[PDB]
């Protein structure tokens, strides 16, 4: 009775799907990336909300940073992965502004559907977006008002680091700015390459955030196996070999032929190990840190000559200790150390938060490495502050590469929305519609700041263009209370990552163009 | 797809997809039905789920009894149903034009052009092809030798030309003795009976009627000469009252007086019949035959057998119309005005039994105006060959009488119609120049299929036929024996005017509608 | 097994932005289905039904009736096109595209933290101004003119599949409405569903299809002795039977004597002769009833030369009562001279394709006609039947309201500039959703150029500039060529009742679907 429609020309798939056209491929890639823009719109800004995200391993991730949210969400849409990998490249390049890519490119594709369904196809939206993107990189040097050049000390960088902290830790914006100032400035390479790997975070479970501090050195989570825990001289000899003797590598076999070789073998092994431990006690060492295991005879003479042993099973933690005390990891067993010793000020042990730690505390010569010891009530809170700390470390690397800053908090995106609209009105072609839609994509970025603050964004976005009458270029958003009456950004001190704003516009424009180039999708059968 | 969003169990086809569905299905029905067009075609054996053999090659019987489940194949089967309903022949040639109107248009739509531009050229070509058909029709004043050649063409394309010489004398002579004086010929006056007596080449034309039932009494006469036909619609059997009453009697002797009383109203109808046999001067043989559409009880059959009246029962509805014209009597519904004026006449009424199945024959009428083709096929599938050919041949000679002009034969129409569209192809003055070329190449499949089914070359035959047409004025055609271009108006190959008129109109609208379909989908579950 | 103590078992709950923006995507989906079935360059859409048939059509109402959706907001849009099909003829598709676009611009303001009651209150202010604008740009129609009414119905069938036979379908649809324009008491009524029967017969050509001046039925004569060709018959319509049936009682006869059983069977024959003698006192020619006729009733009508039709339907008896001027009686002994349908023309029992058809045509002044459609098959004859239903209802709207609106995009852009100039005096928060109604009306000239392949940027800029001046204001989109031609030269005119019902149903659909913030599914009823 009822007939059906079979395959027509190329239905040769064995369980796969095929998409072609503007409605089946182009418009469905837009609506899929629109849901990711509305997902992280709530967690954008200083008034953003956290998200308890549970991955496949049934563990909890609660954060307001959009970079670590997409790493736990198992997205299966192919065009949605293009806006996830574009936000991951913002984290690898500058380390801040990953939420800016999801809002800007999410608004670029949303306004692209309002252009393909109204008029010209993707051949002019792509060419219309690239014209306005090149002009967007010309206004950004003209919007620089301050610079992070004068007085590079712990007082000036405390206020310059408040913007990256208050966007994820709004209430703890003052204490975390001081902890990130005493750690980033202390590891300065004296006008050289700034390394973000030289700042570690030791999560200690215990009291609140007021007990957190920064120690000049390294803090581990291991034991001593001895009784020499009080060391004040701190002459550190670093070894990468296991501190248990010297065995061969091929087979290893003791061969006894008479009774004189059997009885003297046990006493000959103890005298061989005694001469090696006392060889480092004559050089003045106090702390001997090894990488491998340690025999029982090595612990007998370590406590006899009163030297402290530190076991580091990790090999990447052993390389960071050599940059801390200024030593060299020796692959051979204990030599007479000439000049490759370490030199610290105080190596001790203390039980903080029911966790016995080993602290290589530098008193006077403080700047070789820094470790921020965070204290939190939960283990999930210490992970969110560590994400806020690592965004502050990556902000200090941006100011090392480029000291320029632009007024954030919405003051930059309105001036970018005004100048691109001036290029769109003076364009004598049909591609001027995509240029005016490129400026409206900058309009939705302070719109997400007002919706998270509980303010009506229509009255917020109306006052921004009213105060930008060709000469102000600095008024952003005052989201501290309702009925905004928005003020200046240079006076409040909200300005951060001009180089972060430079790569975020370039990566989000190339992400939206790459989606619009996709006209035909051929997927396979998933497994 | 949008239909997949709302209804996930609803398949769909897009613009370039639904065109490939309809075109590939039109070539599927084209490649099957092109092997049976004309006299040189091949027979098809159609077996259903029961196991009966249906051996035929008519285009309407092929499309109906075929295991195909396709929406495009169901659209052509609806157009092919109306072709065999009003004019008979022209069903196999109907599908090949639709299969070529979509194949020739596939070469232009896939090469950048729009399907609507091709449909604009089909209408401009159909108007010129319809005016050209009115110029090539030949009026021959409906001669009885012209109707032989018209019926010979339609019968040879359904039988192996040994029965076509027999069935031509049974179709033409049956259609002439129905109506005169320019009256519309009713095809219900010809009864089609299926026998099994001798062989397939023994189908004769009974000038009267053949009834499929015989006498229901062994004492009745089997052969009655010079009989009177009394056509009745009364019920001679026992019928109860409409109000349910029931008898009431006291004694046992009063019970038999009620059985005699309940049959008194029945026997009064029988006394009206046996008195009519005495009022027609019954001092001779004077046979009486009652067809009697309603059934007769055996109490009245025993009463009529003693008087010498043959009585039949349980006839058909149209037997009171065919026998009324054949016998010349009046079909009565009551016995209140019985008279010899309502009686019929036949010189011979006899019966014959074929395996406990009697057949009553009525013959020797003066002006019957109603006949019966007596098909005597040996097998069950051979009866379906002749029945599908008789109703194809009777509708062929009916259109040649109602229309005063006869259209020429196999290739004398389609070749000249395609060449007339080439000279009018630059007359459209627009983007529809290629639509007339696709319509002209689709009409040339009729000389292409008939040259392919005869074993000759397809392209070498069409060159010589179009050369003899362009270098002359005669409508030359295809020869199914030698392949040389021969004129169809002189060799005796004709066709109907209404068949070629409806082939240009039914195939054109169904091609302009299929090419404008782009959303084949299945929803409603 | 202890069951879990729950509340509202086996149901779903959904609220927030997933339902407000979820009903928009369900309405945008149906607008993309019939988007290629609006202009004159539209294409057919072949459908498949579970009954086994095939629906190949391009009308927006017949497409959505064969689509079974599971979304509740998608079921609302199907009932919108059913409402437009029952009110006017050619006003359905245009509503589904317009309601999908007014909800398309409504989804933008729901993202701007605007309440849905603010957008609806701006939609009701825009709805009251679209009705007042169409009455200012209208034009009075002379309904007595024959050639003026042919141009109105030609504008409605240019979209449909009968645009090829435009010279024939305009004369059939106009003459069908003018015959059924009946007025007994002081009230004018046009019934084109009960009196304008569209009978289709497979076979013949479409050019031979014409509207008959009378009715026809697919019924043969009861007896072959009866005449099949009467020049001027006196048609008497009956309702009761001419047989002897069981009464509505508990009648039972006790037969004791011998003469009693033969008397009952004679009284059944005399009862039929009593009613057959009562109907021949007026000397009729054609007797038509709705119930059975016995053979004894055929015997009296045979010798009186009466042609009897047996089992005509009830809907066909009411249609022939208006064509011949008869009265359907249900009592043979209560017949009067005013119940006889005199004035009927030639009655002929023709045969079309091995089937008899009773033709009652050539009437003097019939109040009901029958359009005889003949085509290639039943597939395309259902298309012409659905297109003539949309061609006769657009002629009914002019006879009830003789005002024309310039269609083809000129109607939608004349109000889009009227709403734009009227929005300058708002000065409030409802000004911006008021501007989106004028931009949502522009999707109707947007669809006329996307179907013919014209440019959507170069044409909308020139068409919006034509409505800036108040002089011409009737410039629309030529769907045939693809340029901008004035509608006073093309002749594309739509009635007022089609354009008013299009705007009134598209706005109120957006009123209903914007107030929906919750959906509960999974409960049973009684
Ligand atoms: N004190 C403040 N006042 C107003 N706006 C602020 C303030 N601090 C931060 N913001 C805004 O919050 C936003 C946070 O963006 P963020 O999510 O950090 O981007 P990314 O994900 O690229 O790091 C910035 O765009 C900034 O404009
Ligand atoms: N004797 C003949 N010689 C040449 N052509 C013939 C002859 N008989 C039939 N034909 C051709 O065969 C074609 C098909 O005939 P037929 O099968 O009866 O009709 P259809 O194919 O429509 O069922 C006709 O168009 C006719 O031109
Ligand atoms: N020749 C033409 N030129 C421009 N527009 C046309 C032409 N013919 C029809 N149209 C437009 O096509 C549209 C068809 O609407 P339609 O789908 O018939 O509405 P409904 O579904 O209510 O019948 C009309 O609104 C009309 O403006
Ligand atoms: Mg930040």
């Amino acid at each position: 009775h009822v007939p059906k429609a079979p395959g027509f020309a190329q239905m040769l798939k064995e369980g796969a799907k095929h998409f072609s056209g503007l409605e089946e491929a182009v418009y469905r890639n837009i609506q899929a990336c629109k849901e990711l823009a509305q997902t992280t719109r709530t967690a954008y800004g200083p008034n953003g909300m956290n998200k308890m995200v549970i991955n496949h391993l049934e563990k909890l991730f609660v954060t307001n940073d959009a970079a670590t949210i997409l790493r736990e969400l198992e997205v299966q849409h192919p065009a949605a992965k293009m806006i996830v990998m574009a936000s991951h490249m913002q984290e690898q390049e500058v380390g801040d502004g990953t939420n800016f890519v999801l809002v800007f490119a999410g608004a670029l594709l949303e306004l692209a559907e309002e252009l393909l369904r109204i008029g010209l196809s993707v051949s002019e939206v792509i060419e219309g977006y690239e014209i306005a993107c090149r002009k967007a990189h010309e206004i950004l040097p003209n919007l620089v008002c301050c610079s992070a050049k004068n007085l590079r000390d712990i007082d000036e960088v405390s206020s310059l680091l408040r913007t990256s902290i208050m966007s994820k830790q709004y209430g703890n914006e003052v204490f975390l700015a001081k902890l990130i100032a005493q750690a980033c400035v202390s590891i300065f390479p004296d006008s050289g390459h700034f390394n973000v790997d030289n700042i570690r975070v030791c999560k200690i479970l215990g009291s609140g955030i007021s007990s957190s501090s920064v120690l000049h050195g390294m803090v581990f989570k291991k034991e001593t196996e001895g009784d020499v825990t009080s060391v004040k001289d701190a002459k550190i000899a670093v070894y990468s070999c296991p501190f248990d003797g010297m065995i061969t590598e091929t087979k290893g076999t003791v061969l006894i032929k008479t009774a004189e070789e059997l009885m003297n073998f046990s006493k000959g092994e103890e005298n061989l190990m005694d001469a090696q431990v006392k060889a480092i006690a004559d050089t003045g060492a106090n702390v001997v840190v090894t990488g491998g295991k340690v025999a029982d005879m090595a612990l007998h003479y370590a406590n006899k000559y009163n030297i402290m042993l530190v076991r580091l099973n990790s090999k990447w933690d052993l390389r960071r200790l050599c940059k801390t005390v200024g030593a060299t990891a020796l692959p051979r067993l204990t030599p007479p150390v000439l000049e490759e010793m370490g030199h610290c000020d105080s190596v001790y042990l203390s039980e903080v938060g029911d966790t016995q730690v080993v602290v290589f505390k530098h008193e006077k010569e403080d700047g070789a490495i820094s470790t921020i010891v965070l204290r939190g009530s939960t283990d999930n809170l210490m992970d969110d502050i560590e994400r806020a700390v690592d965004d502050g470390v990556n902000t200090f690397k941006v100011l090392t590469r480029d000291k320029r800053l632009v007024p954030g908090g919405g003051a930059t995106e309105i001036e970018l929305a005004k100048q691109i609209t001036s290029y769109g009105e003076t364009c004598p072609g049909l591609e001027q519609y995509a240029i005016k839609k490129f400026a409206e994509a900058f309009e939705a970025i302070p719109r997400a700041l007002a919706e998270n603050s509980g303010v009506k964004a229509n009255e917020v976005i109306s006052k921004l263009y009213a105060v930008h009458q060709e000469g102000n270029k600095n008024v952003g958003l005052d989201i501290e209370a309702e009925v905004p009456a928005v003020k200046d950004m240079l006076e409040a001190g909200i300005l951060d990552t001009y180089l972060g704003k430079y790569w975020a516009i370039k990566l989000a424009t190339n992400a939206a163009v790459t989606v619009l180039r996709v006209d035909q999708i051929i997927m396979a059968k998933p497994a | 797809a949008a239909v997949k969003t709302l209804n996930p169990k609803a398949e769909v086809a897009r613009a370039q997809a639904a065109l490939a569905v309809n075109i590939s299905a039109a070539r599927g029905l084209q490649d099957v039905l092109r092997t049976n067009l004309g006299p040189k075609g091949t027979m098809k054996m159609l077996v259903s789920g029961a196991g009966d053999i249906k051996l035929t090659k008519d285009g309407n019987v092929l499309l109906h009894e075929m295991q195909i489940q396709h929406p495009t194949a169901s659209l052509i089967a609806k157009v092919a149903t109306a072709q065999d309903d009003i004019t008979g022949d022209g069903t196999t040639s109907n599908v090949l034009i639709i299969g070529e109107l979509l194949k020739q248009a596939d070469l232009y739509i896939s090469e950048g052009l729009h399907p609507r531009i091709i449909t604009e050229g089909f209408e401009a070509a159909k108007e010129k092809a319809l005016q050209f058909l009115e110029e090539v029709k030949v009026s021959r004043e409906m001669d009885r030798e012209t109707l032989i050649d018209v019926a010979r063409t339609s019968l040879r394309t359904k039988v192996h030309a040994e029965l076509a010489d027999v069935l031509t004398e049974a179709v033409v002579d049956s259609i002439l003795a129905i109506k005169k004086q320019d009256e519309p010929i009713d095809l219900f006056m010809i009864e089609i009976m299926e026998m099994k007596h001798k062989s397939e080449t023994d189908t004769s034309l009974i000038r009267g009627l053949v009834l499929d039932h015989g006498a229901r009494h062994p004492d009745m006469k089997k052969r009655v000469e010079d009989a009177y036909i009394l056509t009745c619609n009364v019920s001679l059997e026992y019928e109860k009252t409409e109000v349910n009453s029931g008898f009431f009697y006291k004694s046992a002797e009063e019970r038999e007086k009620l059985v005699k009383a309940e049959r008194k109203f029945i026997e009064d109808r029988v006394k009206k019949i046996i008195e009519l046999k005495r009022k027609v001067c019954g001092d001779s043989d004077k046979g009486f035959v009652v067809i009697n559409q309603k059934g007769i009880d055996p109490f009245s059959l025993d009463a009529l057998s003693k008087e010498g009246i043959v009585a039949l029962r349980r006839a058909k509805r149209r037997n009171m119309e065919r026998l009324t014209l054949a016998c010349g009597g009046v079909a009565l519904n009551s016995f209140d005005d019985l008279s010899p004026d309502c009686l019929g006449h036949a010189g011979l009424v006899y019966e014959y039994t074929l395996g406990e199945e009697k057949f009553t024959f009525i013959e020797k009428c003066n002006n019957p105006r109603s006949v019966t083709l007596l098909i005597k096929g040996p097998n069950k599938h051979t009866l379906t060959q002749i029945k599908d050919a008789v109703r194809d041949g009777l509708r062929a000679v009916k259109n040649a009488i109602d229309d005063g002009c006869v259209v020429p034969g196999a290739g004398a129409v389609e070749v000249a119609m395609a060449e007339a569209l080439i000279k009018h192809k630059p007359s459209v003055k627009g983007r529809a120049q290629l639509g007339v070329q696709a319509f002209a190449d689709a009409l040339l499949i009729i000389p292409k299929v008939l040259a392919q089914n005869s074993g000759f070359d397809l392209q070498e035959t069409l060159v010589k036929i179009q050369a003899e047409h362009s270098e002359s004025g005669q409508l030359v055609g295809v020869d199914l024996n030698t392949g040389e271009p021969m004129v169809a108006a002189e060799v005796g190959v004709w066709d109907n005017y209404c068949v070629k008129k409806q082939l240009l109109h039914s195939c054109t609208v169904i091609a302009t509608n299929i090419l404008l379909v782009d959303e084949i989908m299945r929803a409603g579950m | 097994h202890r069951p879990v103590l729950v509340l509202s078992q086996n149901t779903k709950r959904e609220s927030g932005r997933k339902v407000q923006s979820g009903n928009i995507n369900a309405a945008k989906t149906i607008a993309d289905i019939i988007r290629t079935c609006l202009g004159p360059k539209s294409m057919m859409k072949m459908l498949l039904d579970p009954m086994g048939g095939i629906v190949m059509t391009n009308d927006g109402n017949a497409i959505l009736r064969e689509i079974q959706v599971q979304h509740p907001a998608a079921k609302s849009m199907i009932e919108i096109s059913r409402t437009q099909d029952e009110e006017v003829g050619d006003g359905t598709t245009s509503v589904i595209i317009l309601a999908g676009e007014m909800l398309s611009v409504a989804e933008h303001f729901l993202e701007q933290q605007m309440h849905p009651t603010v957008v609806i209150s701006a939609y009701r202010k825009a709805l009251d101004d679209m009705i007042s604008t169409l009455k200012k740009i209208s034009i009075p129609v002379d309904i007595s003119d024959s050639d003026m009414m042919l141009n109105i119905i030609n504008s409605s069938i240019t979209t449909k599949a009968i645009s090829r036979w435009s010279s024939l379908a305009c004369n059939i649809a106009l003459d069908a409405v003018k015959m059924v324009q009946f007025e007994e008491n002081g009230r004018k009524e046009i019934d084109i569903k009960k009196y304008a029967r569209v009978e289709k017969i497979p076979g013949g050509i479409i050019e031979d299809s014409c509207v008959l001046r009378g009715v026809m039925i697919n019924k043969d004569v009861t007896h072959p002795r009866m005449r099949r060709y009467i020049k001027n018959p006196r048609i008497v319509l009956l309702d009761s039977s001419l047989e002897y049936k069981k009464g509505e009682s508990q009648t039972d006869i006790e037969i004791t004597r011998e003469e009693d059983f033969t008397r009952i069977l004679q009284m059944e024959e005399e009862y039929i002769q009593q009613l057959c003698e009562d109907i021949i006192q007026l000397k009729p020619d054609v007797v038509i009833t709705e119930k059975g006729i016995s053979d004894l009733a055929q015997h009296y009508l045979m010798r009186a030369n009466i042609t009897a039709i047996r089992r005509v339907r009830k809907t066909d008896n009411n249609r022939i009562a208006r064509a011949c001027g008869a009265r359907i009686v249900s009592r043979p002994e209560e017949l009067r001279e005013d119940d006889v349908g005199t004035g009927a023309g030639l009655l002929e029992i023709k045969k079309i394709g091995d089937e008899y058809f009773t033709f009652i045509t050539d009437c003097k002044d019939p109040k009901a006609c029958t359009i005889l459609l003949r085509g290639a098959s039943k597939e395309i004859l259902s298309e012409v039947e659905r297109n003539l239903q949309d061609a006769m209802q657009v002629c009914r709207n002019v006879l009830l309201d003789p005002q024309l609106v310039p269609g083809g995009g000129a109607s939608e852009m004349a109000v889009a500039h009227a709403l734009t100039e009227k929005s300058k005096a708002m000065t409030g928060v409802e000004q911006w959703p008021y501007r989106a109604v004028a931009q949502a009306l522009e999707v109707i000239p947007r669809t006329l150029i996307q179907n013919c392949g014209a440019s959507t940027i170069r044409l909308l800029t020139s068409l919006r500039a034509k409505h800036t001046q108040e002089n011409c204001e009737t410039w629309g989109v030529n769907g045939e060529t693809g340029t901008l031609v004035d509608m006073k030269e093309l002749g594309i005119w739509e009635p007022l009742a089609v354009k008013l019902q299009t705007y009134k149903t598209a706005v109120e659909t957006a009123v209903l679907l914007l107030r929906i913030d919750d959906i509960v599914s999974g409960h049973k009823k009684k």
